[PDB]
């Protein structure tokens, strides 16, 4: 049985870690859940689960494990109830370089001393800007080249679109456009080859996009500014709620999260994570098992939760009836 | 400002996230990872001071910044001993010193030499940010900030209220920031400018009882920056940033 | 040339911990 | 007319970008509209398209349809309300119930707010009515409603 | 000639430049 | 010399 | 008629910025104004 972490700082965490290994118990899966804490989790382990990571949790948390970019799937708009967006098969992307570095904002006379000192003091600060600068650069090169990747994985249906969020002004928006320009001027051969239409737009014409016709998008890609985080929470609640989108993290590791704020329980979110988890590593049969029991939670049972609308119930009770439908 | 508009611009500054954190573990671990790259450039001996600074940061993440936080307040605690002994003439206080040049000057009654002078001209802002009627627009323009803007000319030369709304939004922070504000742009270390009155004050007093203008501590700070690698002048930024926290908290 | 204090070298409390100690008892 | 009504189907159904770098918006589009959106769309929809089509189109359309009103309905509202004052969080079917809570959360803030600046609860009340009527007022919101809100957060207060 | 005069009006200068430090610090420390 | 040190000029 | 198009909104005057909030903000109204542009151009 393999110990796959699980970070954990709430009694909300504490909880879901009761119900998710119930859950996989029930599945018969050869793993187990260990509770850790975000600030003393083992280096040298690159598949793992978590809970909802505050801001400064995720920064930690990636600059532990080297991460890059949070990734986000909403395949529970198929489960949401009156559902105004079946079957959402697209992905946002958020580069992570703020919260795994917020700083990164930021001659009297000819005398041979002091224009000696500044000639030191600027080569210092010359070496550290430019390694932050190329830290950056790398990130956000991680976060589209994930992009291209993942919509070249995807099947293409001739169009393959990637939306490219791009306030013009501050920094991260800057090096962001000039990683568009780059890549897209670099490679242009898988691209031309699967269709992928590359698509740097602005906020106000790229949001209604996303919320009227997501079917003419695959992919959404943002950086680390308000804005990025803005359309990540759009999306976020756009597939259903806090609670029923899956969030996943990677870089140099992966590790999956279930996206939640302060009075919401819903674990679905967490349970399609342990669901990736699972088929990443070999379990795909128990994965297809995990999402099999959930369908059936929400559509033979329809026990809903107690945020969601319609139905309403418990956590915890909502996890039995998973586990039950499971096994 | 087309279709029924669901909600209203109501705001309150409770609900503008004011947080200004100031966070430490991101911070170490881009030195880290500063350090790491330095790695590779470094010949052997700063290669193994290097892997012991990097040992030495990794104790301070497993042990919860606790480590660094005693470490920063022993070089503190090391300053603020120092300081009261430079205190030479205490009983000699500062205003009191150009009274005694008025009366060397009688006493006594060429190139000379200039003089820098930076904090006077911030003085000169206090006399305005002090002011009452500053603050009074303050104290009433938050409160009523639509007053202020043509809101009206905006909502009819603006088919969507979404950028009507941005405009408003941007103006209240650069309010708040601009309240919130201290006369100075920038974090004065307190202790090594305490350092230097106390030391100043212990030259002119030796200068009132009795060639060049170079400053040769600036042939010091080129060579000390010289011989110490780059992440420990990185590391300073961290050791300083320590000192703020600790001492609110 | 102008003087300067021990104290107006950089680090100088590192190496002036031990007259520190000395001195404010 | 029925060129119009078709050029809203095609932008609605996503067919057809608007003729600019504009997004769709119920804003952005019912202001070059005569503000009978909704109705007269659905009637020149159940009129003149349904008919003409076969029946398996003409659910998958009528679906569709629907599934885009309700989309640009979401998009009346603004991001910063969407996202940072958490309307959608909980989700779609939830955005009116989580309108009313804001507004009337944001309402006993504001009062308190003015109340703590200006004390004298009849001069506090009266300068947030006259702030709530201004408001409805360039929002193009029916001022009835507003006062009719007002009274009620008062009353709740 | 002499420096002395110069010498007093450079340590006036000086002082000045202290006690301005002086009273914003003290201004900002109150706010 | 009579000159004055001033660590922040 | 062209329905996908725009219309042309009514014409926005001079700004004529109030001293009040030029005295609250001396350095930031100018900046500020040039983002509105920005911002009525884009978003």
């Amino acid at each position: 049985a393999k110990t796959i972490p699980f970070v954990a700082s709430t009694a909300l965490g504490e909880r879901l870690f009761a119900g998710v290994q119930k859950v996989l118990a029930a599945a018969k899966a050869p793993v187990s859940l260990v509770q850790t804490d975000a600030k003393f989790a083992p280096a040298d382990a690159k598949y793992l689960l978590a809970e909802p990571l505050s801001a400064a949790a995720t920064g930690e948390l990636a600059n532990k494990y080297g991460l890059s970019s949070k990734v986000t799937s909403g395949a529970a708009s198929q489960f949401y109830p009156n559902s105004i967006y079946p079957s959402l098969n697209v992905e946002v992307v958020q580069n992570l370089y703020a919260l795994s570095n917020p700083a990164f904002s930021s001659v009297t006379v000819k005398d041979e001393s002091a224009i000696k000192l500044a000639e030191l003091q600027k080569e210092t600060e010359r070496n550290i800007s430019s390694f932050f600068r190329d830290e950056a650069n790398k990130s956000v090169q991680a976060t589209l080249r994930l992009a291209c990747d993942k919509a070249i994985k995807t099947k293409a249906d001739k169009k393959t679109v990637m939306v490219v969020t791009k306030p013009h002004g501050d920094a991260f928006d800057d090096l962001l456009a000039q990683v568009t320009k780059s890549e897209s001027d670099g490679r242009a051969d898988e691209l031309r080859n699967s269709s992928v239409s590359v698509e740097p737009t602005l906020v106000g014409n790229a949001w209604p996009k996303l919320v009227m016709f997501p079917e003419g998008v695959n992919v959404v890609v943002c950086g680390p500014n308000a804005s990025g985080d803005q359309v990540a929470q759009l999306f976020v609640g756009i597939a259903g709620g806090t609670g029923m989108v899956a969030q996943q993290l990677v870089g140099d590791a992966v590790v999956f999260t279930s996206a939640n704020a302060e009075d919401n329980e819903n674990p679905t979110g967490a349970l399609l994570a342990a669901s990736n988890l699972l088929t990443a590593l070999g379990h795909e049969a128990e994965a297809k098992k995990i999402a099999a029991a959930v369908a059936k939670a929400y559509t033979t049972d329809r026990i809903l939760p107690k945020e969601l609308p319609g139905g309403k119930a418990d956590l915890e009770a909502f996890i039995d009836a998973v586990a039950k439908h499971a096994s | 400002v087309s279709g029924v508009a669901p909600t209203i611009y109501l705001r309150s500054k409770a609900a503008l996230p004011a947080t200004s954190t100031t966070d430490v573990r991101p911070q170490l671990y881009a030195l880290q990872r500063f350090a790491k790259a330095q790695l590779k450039t470094a010949t052997e001996a700063e290669r193994a001071a290097i892997e012991a600074d990097i040992a030495r940061y990794q104790e301070y993440l497993d042990s919860d910044l606790e480590k660094l936080k005693q470490d920063v307040a022993e070089d503190t605690a090391k300053k603020q001993k120092l300081i009261p002994l430079l205190d030479r003439y205490p009983d000699v206080p500062i205003e009191k010193i150009p009274e005694h040049a008025n009366v060397l000057l009688k006493k006594i009654d060429w190139p000379p030499t200039p003089v820098t002078n930076v904090y006077a001209p911030m003085a000169e802002k206090l006399a305005l940010k002090s002011n009452p009627e500053l603050k009074v627009l303050f104290k009433e323009a938050l409160l009523q900030p639509a007053k202020l803007l043509p809101l009206d000319v905006d909502y009819q030369c603006s088919h969507d209220r979404e950028v009507v709304e941005a405009k408003r939004d941007r103006y209240l922070t650069a309010l708040v920031e601009a309240e919130q504000a201290p006369p100075l742009p920038f974090t004065p270390d307190v202790l090594q400018l305490q350092l230097e009155h106390n030391v100043l004050k212990g030259e002119l007093i030796d200068r009132l009882r009795a060639p060049p203008q170079v400053n040769p501590l600036n042939a010091i700070l080129a060579q000390h920056t010289a011989q110490t690698p780059v992440h420990r002048s990185l590391e300073k930024r961290l050791w300083t940033e320590v000192r703020a926290t600790a001492v609110s908290e | 040339l102008p003087r300067v204090h021990p104290a107006l070298y950089p680090n100088s409390h590192l190496a002036l911990a031990k007259e520190v100690a000395v001195l404010a008892k | 007319d029925a060129v119009k009504f078709q050029t809203l189907y095609n932008v609605l159904t996503g067919k057809q970008h608007l003729k600019d770098q504009v997004p769709v918006k119920d804003c952005n589009l019912t202001a070059i509209f005569g503000a009978s959106w909704k109705a007269d769309l659905n009637k020149w929809f159940d009129s003149e398209y349904a008919p003409k089509l076969p029946a398996a189109e003409r659910d998958s359309a009528k679906k569709s349809l629907d599934l885009y009103l309700k989309r640009v309905d979401l998009t009346r509202y603004t991001r910063e309300e969407l996202t940072t004052y958490g309307i959608l969080a909980c989700g779609p079917g939830k955005v009116d119930a989580l309108t009313e809570k804001h507004l009337l959360e944001t309402g006993k803030a504001r009062l308190e707010e003015l109340t703590a600046g200006l004390g004298n609860k009849d001069e506090g009340v009266n300068a947030f009515r006259k702030e709530v009527e201004q408001e409805g007022k360039y929002a193009n919101w029916p001022a009835e409603k507003s006062k009719a809100l007002a009274d009620k957060v008062i009353a709740a207060s | 000639l002499s420096p002395i005069p110069e010498h007093l009006r450079l340590v006036k200068n000086v002082a000045q430049v202290q006690i301005d430090m002086l009273k914003l610090l003290n201004a900002q420390a109150a706010k | 010399n009579y000159n004055f040190i001033n660590n922040n000029t | 008629v062209d329905w996908t198009s725009l219309p042309a909104a009514p014409p926005r005057p001079s700004p004529s910025a109030p001293d009040t909030l030029i005295r609250l903000l001396g350095s930031v109204v100018d900046d500020l104004a040039d983002a509105d542009k920005v911002e009525q151009k884009y978003g």
